[PDB]
């Protein structure tokens, strides 16, 4: 069956690391058709010889397109203060990351940004 | 609702044009084409809405093998009758049948009720164009639609 | 035609039309000419109930009108033909062209089409 | 049946429309083309259903040389010719013969019967379009497959 | 204004056209279609300016989530009925209806119109195509313009 | 043979076309245009096959300048014509006119005949599409071959 | 002249086309459409030229909004009407009124002086096309330049 | 001939068809559009040549601008006239007018005559398309050629 | 509301680096319909591993295409001249750039450069 | 205002560096639309951190397409004689290159070639 793909919820918390200062969860808009992207498994993998792997540790990141919203300045979102993202599917699923940090941030114009969020692990919910 | 992940004309018409303007009694009636008969469905008193599909086509990957996530797309469009009424100004004036029309109100709701419909069960339309075009006392607001899903097949 | 044909009275009307000042416009149509006139439908009628004719093209004819000519009158392109009857509905007409019959300068001939024929009209000041 | 890659129009029309729908009786006409003759294919008692090559057509390559993967595309359309049956409703009512007519039921036993025969055979088809309209009290819902192979040569 | 990001037609005409050009008195139409009627939209005295909607469309995403920044696209167009007014030079001779007219006096005047009507409210529109064609003694210039805005839904 | 890299028209229908169909007793008739008279190329018993230019073009680089390989492509077209014969089944049964004929059989030994040519010549066409069409008694059966090669010239 | 950056059809007409030809005693006709009247544009005598816009059109960036370089094309035509003159020899011999018309001198000698106004002034054009036609004892000579700009606004 | 990189209609006909194929007695006719007048240029006595611009076209840059290397394209089409003959055996059989007719030949002397005039004097031409068309005997064969070039001013 | 995307007024100061002489601040236009683009935190961040990051100092830059003005010498734009930036765009938004420094010059063609300007921090307003 | 873009005048003076024979100022004539180049500060600038930036020495160069005049060596625009260059566009300005010198010599095919010249300073007219 599988309900068509798609975004349904965008929320986002920021926190200033210099003021302490907390703001949202705040709802944002896709701009666009692109989706926010996952990678949950923490590990990343080196193709050695003969069928073995080198495991080591590495990050969740996240790639999330979003409208800004022209009450939160748009430092928050080039990598200024810690974000709390929670994502919703239209199956169901809705993927959490909690004190992740904005990495590599890329210049924007005002009005979409695209965040690179890397975090210490993310949670998926699987719908029923 | 039959078809978990999409929503067939009768239950478009009944569910989504229904529930908004109230001018039109439920005579939100479903067609096989918008212009299978022009001599027929002009019949219905005004105002009232047709629903029918102009022609469904892919959006993509369509092979048919089991297993290939079937791809469909079904372009419908909405065909809005209001009557138009002149505004009198006793003094001998009156305002022509050329007049604008606001049809602004009309897609406004109507997309209000696709966005409340979609929250409710989580299938969404695309907006392809609005044409509107009038005749005697008759303007015809013409919406299309394109709804994309997958053919879940039964085992 | 035979002088015993005009047996239709209307007004000739031409239409005068000032902005309304919450954003309509307002066309006055008043009376230049009445007399007698001859009809004769060109074309069938698509009707709509509340009167209003169903034609698409709204330049196609469906009525002609003759009438007596007059040399200082000069049927415009935004002129009305107003006829009202006795137990049936007034109609609002609206030229589409004028023929001088023959060039004799006898009669006029104007080919006009029917807006609308309900009890509901304005009539002409 | 021949073509061990590939099927015919006959074997399509015997194979996947005949056991499928059960109220035509096995009509499942193969002609030459669905539109080169309505007075005579417009006869045969409804619901009967027509299958006809649209156009003969390539898939990328199509050199002839002996050795080149020789591509092919068959371009063909299935028509449904179905009856519309009003609903009366004691009380002096009926229901126009513009009204809808439910062809997701007819596209979803189509496409589960190509579905089976492929799994049964190896076999695919690729959707395009779907076209439905009505004249007098018959529907007409159109199909149009699209089937590519690789053709086969004898020494 | 309603509509805080866009405007509509008739607020256009009595905003933009209206206060530009006044040797039409205020004659700023707003139509269903410019072409919807052209025996009643043809009596007018003139001059007279029509704006009336060509066809709405998108302008890339419009699909209906509630929230998905539904973009949209109006095209409408902008026709001036203007009187041609022939010179005569008392030596016997005079100009010819088909000669060349000044339209680009008009299309300055209308610009910095809408330029100005930006500048106060900050809502700008596109300029797509002109054209001028004659009849008799009218000309007629039709300006095409398109205006991008998004849709604001209401809770 | 002469253009030691190509096959004109009657070569084709002599050598390609004759030793294939028995049924056509070498009728292969090269013509202008396949189209040019519809009122004596139907005077021919049936069956017989037809072979004319449809129109010369290029293909890539065809200046003129005595060394830049002048490249060129003539597209030609094969029109059979078959009698169709219809299936009589004592007990008043009849097959009619629009039913399937099997050009597959057809375009199989045509193929044939074509890669045995390439073979032995080193020689290779192009195919392109495939259309048949009925008329009363007759079926159309269309291929489309394009031909690529290059234009040696003569000292 | 105004529009410093930029010429209207008048003064092409007459700075451009006149200085050219004299055997045209300045008869360089500003139109506003080239036909707009054939009836009526045929009367001046021959031979002639004709200067009318066709479609004024945009260059890619156009909004409005008092700072975007809105840029703008403007696509004329210009139209000689020559009249075609046969030669004839002392035995009973005439040149056909099909015969070639050497077009080469007139564009030659329209470009050199579209040259020398560019280097007077910096206002350069585009060539687009060239068409010839004929009709009895008249050559209709066709050309269709295109010229871009910015609309510098007024304070 | 004049115009050192290039060459005017007349000089083709003239220089590369007439000393080309010689039974056509130096019937080389250039006309202003090979379809202008088909009643006149139907009466010269087959076989005859006519060559005539189609339109005049850029081929990239051609703003006039002094020094922007101006790039021109004169698209033309030669069409041949020849007569079709049949041949008669000597038991009453004939061949039908429909039958095949070798332009090869005709084509194969026109491109040696173009390579000739090229080597001598460094002048190339493009082939575009060919096409061969038949009415009552007389056979049609239209070879559409282009030609660029670079305007060259005068001081 | 969500005003219609764009760019509104932009001014510029330019202020020689050897004579000090200041010139504007003067208005500009867009040369096409492309905006200026921006990145405010002055602390890029780097992807260590497990979630971690490394929080290093960096610029707030921007990149803004303008046409050029026919009384100012192209070297102005070229980085030979410090300039000061403000930008305004339709949904009230203002950028304000101050000491700004033209890096990485770019071939441009006279009338029509896209300047990358490199500064200490960029100031926002956030619509009322 | 601002009269359309476009050159109008390009002159260019060879001079060898062998035999001292100098040939021109010859015109020249663009082959396409594309026009040639300028940037005249003779300074790059890098980014570094926070606002700061490295004020190096650097050239000054341009990028030139003309078509060959069939009289003048084709070795002579490929880097192997000092050229001197001027240009002069549509709105009056008009910019000079003394001395220069053509790096990085592209191939060409022997009808329009494309130099990449190199120079101590360019100086720039600004019409009035």
């Amino acid at each position: 069956c599988n309900k068509q793909n798609g975004v349904k919820n965008i929320l986002i918390t920021f926190t200033d690391c210099d003021t302490q200062e907390v703001i949202g969860p705040i709802s944002h808009e896709q701009p666009d058709d692109t989706l926010p992207t996952y990678k949950n498994c923490a590990w990343t993998n080196t193709a050695l010889t003969n069928g073995y792997v080198q495991r080591s540790a590495s990050n969740a990141t996240m790639t999330l397109p979003v409208v800004r919203d022209l009450r939160v300045p748009l430092a928050f979102y080039q990598g200024c203060a810690q974000v709390d993202v929670q994502v919703e599917k239209f199956d169901g699923t809705v993927m959490t990351l909690t004190e992740g940090a904005v990495v590599e941030p890329e210049e924007s114009d005002g009005r979409s940004v695209t965040m690179n969020i890397v975090a210490s692990e993310i949670d998926e919910l699987l719908p029923p | 609702l039959t078809y978990g992940n999409r929503v067939t004309l009768p239950e478009f018409a009944k569910y989504i044009v229904a529930p908004a303007f109230h001018e039109i009694e439920g005579r939100a009636i479903p067609v096989t084409g918008v212009d299978d008969d022009a001599s027929g469905t002009q019949a219905t008193k005004l105002p009232f809405v047709l629903v029918g599909l102009r022609q469904g086509d892919t959006s993509g990957p369509a092979t048919i093998a089991g297993n290939s996530t079937i791809n469909l797309r079904d372009d419908f469009i909405v065909e809005f009758n209001m009557k138009k009424e002149r505004y009198r100004d006793r003094k001998g004036g009156e305002t022509p049948f050329f007049s604008y029309y606001d049809y602004e109100s009309i897609r406004d709701r109507l997309f209000n009720s696709m966005i409340e419909f979609s929250g409710e069960h989580g299938i969404t339309f695309e907006f392809v164009s609005l044409d509107i075009s009038t005749e005697g006392d008759v303007v015809y607001i013409e919406f299309r639609f394109r709804q994309n899903y997958e053919w879940c097949e039964t085992v | 035609m035979r002088t015993a044909d005009r047996k239709h009275r209307v007004i000739v009307c031409s239409q005068q039309s000032d902005v309304d000042d919450e954003g309509r416009l307002l066309i006055t149509r008043a009376g230049v000419i009445q007399g007698w006139a001859a009809i004769a439908p060109v074309k069938a009628i698509r009707f709509s109930q509340d009167g209003v004719s169903m034609q698409k093209d709204t330049m196609q004819p469906t009525h002609d009108i003759t009438m007596n000519y007059n040399p200082d009158v000069n049927v415009s392109v935004s002129a009305w033909v107003y006829e009202h009857r006795l137990k049936s509905p007034p109609r609002w007409f609206k030229v589409l062209s004028v023929v001088n019959v023959d060039e004799c300068s006898r009669y006029m001939k104007i080919r006009c089409r029917l807006v609308e024929t309900s009890d509901d009209v304005t009539p002409p000041v």
